[PDB]
């Protein structure tokens, strides 16, 4: 097949270097991670206690570790033929996107993609392995931001229970105008650090992403 | 926003009569009672603005102000900022007029419960008083909604009547 | 939107609150009244002495109420989301 | 139809550049029938097309950044 | 010189449905244009602001109805908290988990976007 | 996830609330009851003379309880954190 | 006394505009009014019920009106001569602040200027008008705080008396539980709006400020 | 000694201005004043009633007045030999900063400089003047925090006395449910305006800070 | 021999100048210090009683002092052979990063390191020293975050005790319905200033860093 | 005095710029004894003085905003 | 990995520049074998490589700043 | 320390600029020994050194302000 000239190959590569770090990271890989981290920070009872830069760096590292396998697959299948000039850029794009599309489709829901297809008026697909990139992304994004909320709620529940029980016992013992939050916050923090909330939570999130 | 603010205060005052006035002590953190019964009317008011026109009536005022004020070296007249500052005024005026049924009915229940002290001085209003007021106070809200439908229209025109004269009588006040 | 459409939305919002809270509100007062009667007939009490049973009483009411209280908010919002293309027009 | 149109535009640009390159390569090896003025004009047209393409790319990416950097 | 008109006509036809008659009439009064009994080729000076304000109005109308369920949840949790003697506990740390649980449980995103698309269509 | 799981999640979470608070609330309630029956036979009191006994009874109750109050907290949250890759599906 | 170039003149003009929220509004015009409005909300017994967005907006209307003679005097004796270009740009600033300095002296306490003059080591010297600006501004703020509280506690007492008296009848009538705040709040606002203290309040500010 | 070139001179002059809001104001001049003002506003029972802008302006004026000797000394000893270019700015900076260190030494805690020196693991430095500038600043800031907390507690005590007395008498009168916060606040404000706490408080703070 | 040209070397230096102050300082030494400072600010029962700029400056000075031995090590091991072009950047960077890698390894949690290694799917290590920085960094961040809260709860304890005892003694005499928070603040501040919490806490955290 | 020093610097820069403009005006109508290199150097010095002034003003106003826009 | 790829790219850029520089030095030393048609071409290609590297650096740091400055 | 390193770097840059300026002065005075092919090179070296210095200063000040504006 025809091959694009180098002058336009560098142009398209540099242009892709604008979108790929921003959007392909924001709405593809760790949006759920940052959402649940923010929710956990809120639930800890001390908002903005961990540095935002530290949280973002840790989230990025966990994201890289999570997507290491698919990154390796696309890396070999794209670069190595491209490095040896085996394939052209046009076919290399699709060949690299195929495993990424498969991984993205592995995690999404069904009703979201059905609704999106019905909205887009696309013809029915008898085979699941035919969703275009136009229709794949929004379904994955909405599935991710749907599961993030329930994971965050599950994280929230124990701290809510602790706050409720401490407020109830304080008011039963007779302290009405005593702010429970300023008293329960050390207890919530101790529970979290003693049960190892950070390491266990990130491990559980990684396992959930794997399965 | 005076029409909004009067509506905002009316909803808050209803809440303060049952359980939302516990911030009467020293300044707390979060108000603990603000979104309970304020945002219900803090945002319902703007809908009634959209029932007639959102910006259309305000824009029509802006065009007419240019006719009254042709942009020149004429100094801005005095004795006019005080009048519009004096307008509210109606912030607490119309607030209580809407609050006439809720304020009286809740207080009558408050008076009725207190009378039981002579029969039992251990009424424990911290136990019985709050649950009894909440159910009646919430019930009054649903059944008093139609009373609010034309009442909000009163403030809209009255402020418009206030605004229409100010923008029209100011150029001839020079 | 006619002004009726504005006020009709505020009705069921309070009614669901009336429907949801009433089982919990009634339990709180019923338990209090029993202790208030116990607060008579050798009336020795500290301030109310009713706080501990009241918390437990409504606590068990959560188990008794449970799902259908949660299910109330589930369908009402779906009805609200069903008329979103229709409330405007 | 947006990505298809963009790929068609890139295809046309790359095809014009390849045509200019192959014409120059054919000329420099001594094949008769190719004119120096013709190949120079074709190369200049290809360069103009590439400049138009990069200008369009810059405008589009600037618009994208401006419209997606705002806060909702 | 005619391609611009040919490409703009369908867009104006689509936008006219989303506009509102009252806004169009007010802007016609402002800009002293011919009302007529039958609408025909509303000028650009009038059509665009009417569409802008109509979209703002419908956006606020949808936003109010979206906000209402969370307000109901806040009201009920605050009422139950106050009734038991916990008037000073901040309901925000309690309401928010319930709000998020309801939002994820009712599948809010999919039906919300579907409703918005259907409203835009008709 | 169906709303039943949330009720199940709430039920297990709320059941912890009763069990943990039970030793503290029971000792406080009986302490007032113990004084109240002992406040016959010249029932004369000042106002309450009952709050301070609630302190020491509950205070020692927490001490004797000790780790098992925290031990349950360690286990209940650990299962929920471990079940995060399962609550998704 | 020469003029300046065009470039420098606009450089200081925009910079002077930056100080407008601070150097001219919060320490010269309505620093007393905002405190009164804030304390009045506290005295009303309905904290955070009147939004602070409108209260601040309400205050600026009153202070601009009460400052009308001062600004109009500036307009006549500075703007008109400047339009004639018969007064230096720096001269107008000097000749505009001087009548304001006499205005500040009117709304300043009798025994507060001496504090900063001894603090600044300028010496007593002679001439009440011949006073540096460095002493006038902090003294004006301190004096404004003193009169703000003095006009403040005048309004607190009538509301506190109503709260006290309504609680007294509770003990006489057997209401000994007894919730004082909930019952008294409706009566506080009814008398507040029946007599319409706002018109009395706005009128009081006008005469008291001018003195 | 040689002198820096004009380019690097203006470069460092512009660069220092970025550190100016922190290095000259926050850790040198009025941290004690701002902390004391914040604690006083907290003790008054109504934060944000004295607006933050006005409070910061008053603090700036107070610190400008209280820095008069050191400001004059650094001004002469730096500008006068530097205005006509007789000494290099690189040595003028240190020669003008030395009296600032001398002033810092008096106000800082003598028992914390040794602790900071031991933390820095510096060698035994004989003499109280040869202390490096890298050690003086943090110890000075810590001393400022300590004395600010002490002054805040001392100011708190009378208000605590007033609140306790008012609460005790109101509860002994025969009513216990009356919120003392809304009742004692007008009395505290009236007492403060009677005592004229602003003027004397500022004078006492200036005296303590200057000595 | 191999090395990098001057242009690429200065490009790498300028690029690293972006990460170095933000992240190489944020997530390496003083994140737990600023976390502890924020927790103490929350515990004092007052928002932003010590200003954020002052807190950040104190934390920066403290971490500079703490890292002094490692700074000397990396200086004498990298800069001196590099400032006299006796070593190339390629291995100079590794030699400089080695002591910091050792410090991070020393201040790490074995469980976190093992979990991160298993997540990264790399378990061929024969000794703790041969771990890569890619797997070392997130574990170090997690361990520092854990110890931050571990110290923070201990910071919380005394103020909680003071609040509980003052509330109990206040409400034991019939003053149940009055907030003791306004009364506990002066006592907590007095206790902190009397025990000199700042200077003691700085030494305590320095000793914690020295393990 | 900060105000006095600021006024002195501002009048000095304004006067130098005005003198440069007067020099340019004097040269533009062919007056004798004026050198083109001299007028260009004066113009450049005035421009660089203006640049330094605006830079220091921006830095100072930013610092003032930062110090006055904090929480007490 | 990212670090490995960055090291490989930088090392190959440095090797290209070093080869161009040593070829130019050999030419200017007078040693026969360089026709001035290779040194200039290699220098231009090295400059192109450096331009590509700096553009990639700018894009990468811009993206990193954008993703790091997000208000979480 | 960092302050000492910055002071040394600034001194080095100033020394290079001063050497270039004095060499240019010697050339323009007519003093023999300068061939105009080294003064330009030295001026360019001084300019690139100053450019590197100002770039480093910009990076450091931006980092300082963004780390001070944190929470």
């Amino acid at each position: 097949g025809q091959s694009w000239s180098l002058s336009v190959q560098t142009l398209v590569f540099i242009t892709s270097l604008t979108f790929l770090p921003a959007i392909l990271l924001m709405m593809t890989s760790f949006t759920r991670i940052i959402i649940v981290f923010g929710l956990l920070r809120n639930a800890l009872g001390t908002p903005s206690a961990p540095p935002n830069q530290v949280l973002l760096g840790l989230a990025l590292f966990l994201t890289f570790f999570i997507m290491s396998p698919v990154i390796d697959k696309i890396y070999v299948d794209a670069y190595q033929p491209f490095s040896e000039q085996k394939i052209s850029m046009q076919e290399a794009l699709d060949k690299g996107a195929q495993p990424l599309r498969a991984f993205m489709l592995r995690q999404t829901r069904e009703a979201d993609l059905a609704l999106f297809a019905r909205l887009a008026n696309s013809g029915p697909l008898q085979g699941p392995e035919a969703v275009p990139m136009r229709i794949l992304l929004p379904a994955y994004v909405t599935s991710e931001l749907k599961t993030a909320f329930q994971i965050g709620f599950t994280i929230f529940i124990p701290f809510l229970i602790i706050d409720l029980v401490i407020a109830s016992v304080l008011m039963a013992l007779g302290m009405m105008m005593v702010p429970p939050a300023t008293i329960a916050l050390p207890f919530k923090l101790m529970l979290f650090v003693l049960v190892d909330g950070w390491q266990l939570l990130m491990g559980s999130l990684a396992q959930s992403f794997y399965s | 926003q005076f029409a909004f603010a009067a509506v905002r205060t009316a909803g808050e005052f209803i809440g303060l009569q049952m359980g939302l006035s516990f911030a009467t002590f020293v300044d707390p953190g979060s108000h603990l009672n603000m979104p309970v019964l304020a945002r219900i009317m803090d945002m319902l008011a703007m809908l009634l603005f959209l029932t007639f026109n959102g910006h259309l009536w305000l824009i029509s005022l802006l065009v007419d102000t240019f006719h009254t004020l042709p942009i020149g070296s004429n100094p801005v007249n005095s004795n006019a900022f005080m009048a519009l500052a004096r307008a509210g005024g109606l912030i607490f005026l119309n607030g209580l007029m809407l609050a006439l049924p809720v304020i009286t009915l809740l207080l009558t229940l408050n008076l009725a419960l207190g009378l039981l002290n002579r029969m039992a001085p251990q009424l424990s209003i911290f136990v019985i008083g709050f649950p009894l007021t909440l159910t009646v106070g919430i019930m009054l809200m649903a059944a008093l909604m139609p009373l609010i439908a034309p009442f909000c229209e009163h403030l809209f025109s009255e402020i418009f009547n206030l605004l229409a004269d100010i923008v029209s009588e100011m150029p001839i006040n020079n | 939107m006619t002004p009726e459409s504005v006020m009709m939305m505020g009705t069921e919002a309070m009614k669901v609150a009336l429907a949801l809270a009433a089982p919990l509100l009634l339990v709180a007062l019923i338990t209090g009244l029993i202790i208030s009667i116990l607060q008579a007939a050798t009336q020795i009490n500290e301030m109310t002495l009713s706080f501990i049973p009241k918390i437990v009483a409504v606590f068990i009411a959560i188990i008794v109420a449970g799902p259908w209280m949660l299910n109330l908010l589930l369908d009402y919002v779906r009805t609200l989301f069903s008329n979103l293309p229709y409330i405007i027009g | 139809s947006f990505a298809g149109q963009l790929h068609a535009a890139l295809d046309r640009i790359s095809d014009r550049q390849a045509a200019a390159r192959v014409q120059a390569e054919k000329f420099t090896l001594g094949e008769p029938g190719i004119a120096l003025n013709d190949v120079m004009a074709d190369m200049q047209k290809a360069s103009v097309s590439m400049q138009m393409g990069i200008q369009v790319r810059n405008k589009l990416v600037a618009a994208y950044q401006e419209v997606m950097s705002m806060q909702v």
